[PDB]
């Protein structure tokens, strides 16, 4: 996360830290979002290089990546579902969404606490406008040109950018379609970054913090005319419901 | 890896 501030997971209690097992402690790989006690949504691109549930561990309730966190919950991936139409195209990802059914070694799903909460899926449509300032959070880089990653959780505020704006040639042109969600800072000073992918785009809709997008791609981080691009979750509601319901 | 990935492994 570029800009914003460091924060504890109580401000992002749905945030899921997704790691890969090593042959040797696991390596942090992607963010994710708890959308029901047993299910985590994230980006399919996080799993392509090794698409086996066995090789991943999910932690809820973490403010500091790769160390123990009070109130942590460690989960195995019982089921790994990647979108059937996932695709890469040399610039960007498409259909970039994954589901992870999580379970501890003792069989449990997430137990709600101050640090572990589900986040609401978006409504089918809603009448009544909401604000287009949405939160982003994760463990990604603090600048596109940083080597090294911050280790503690950050969060920030970006604003949704219309598809029509995001498809301008100065922006991403024809690479943006109706399934994507762009978000940027009007002054280009805060953005998601490398290592934030899979994490949530939280908008406030009908009073609910709401998972509106999943970090998918973006040219650099906080670059002018280059929004962060997000999987438009609302588009996949019936995909999601038909797998987790 | 597509050119605009934000993935830790890209």
């Amino acid at each position: 996360i570029v800009g914003g501030e460091f924060t504890e997971v109580e401000n992002q209690p749905w945030f899921a830290a997704i790691y890969q097992k090593n042959k040797s402690p696991p390596s942090f790989k992607c963010g994710g979002s708890l959308i029901s006690p047993c299910w985590v949504a994230s980006a399919a691109h996080c799993f392509i290089q090794l698409p086996k549930k066995e090789n991943y561990v999910v932690y809820l309730g973490q403010s500091k990546e790769s160390s123990y966190n009070p109130g942590e919950m460690k989960f195995e991936v019982e089921q790994l579902i990647l979108h059937e139409y996932y695709r890469e195209d040399s610039l960007a990802y498409h259909n970039d969404i994954a589901l992870l059914k999580i379970r501890t070694s003792t069989g449990q799903c997430a137990q709600p606490s101050r640090s572990i909460q589900t986040i609401a899926l978006p409504p089918r449509f809603t009448d009544a406008p909401f604000g287009s300032d949405c939160e982003i959070t994760g463990f990604g880089k603090e600048s596109e040109s940083d080597y090294l990653y911050p280790k503690n959780l950050k969060m920030s505020v970006v604003k949704l950018v219309s598809h029509e704006q995001c498809m301008q040639p100065h922006y991403y042109g024809s690479e943006i379609n109706y399934k994507m969600l762009c978000a940027a800072d009007p002054e280009w000073k805060t953005d998601s970054c490398k290592g934030d992918s899979g994490g949530p785009l939280i908008c406030n809709i009908e009073g609910r913090p709401t998972l509106s997008g999943i970090v998918s791609w973006g040219r650099g981080c906080a670059e002018k005319n280059k929004p962060g691009v997000y999987t438009r979750v609302s588009h996949f509601l019936d995909w999601i419901q038909s797998h987790i319901g | 890896c597509p050119a605009y990935s934000r993935y830790i492994g890209c």
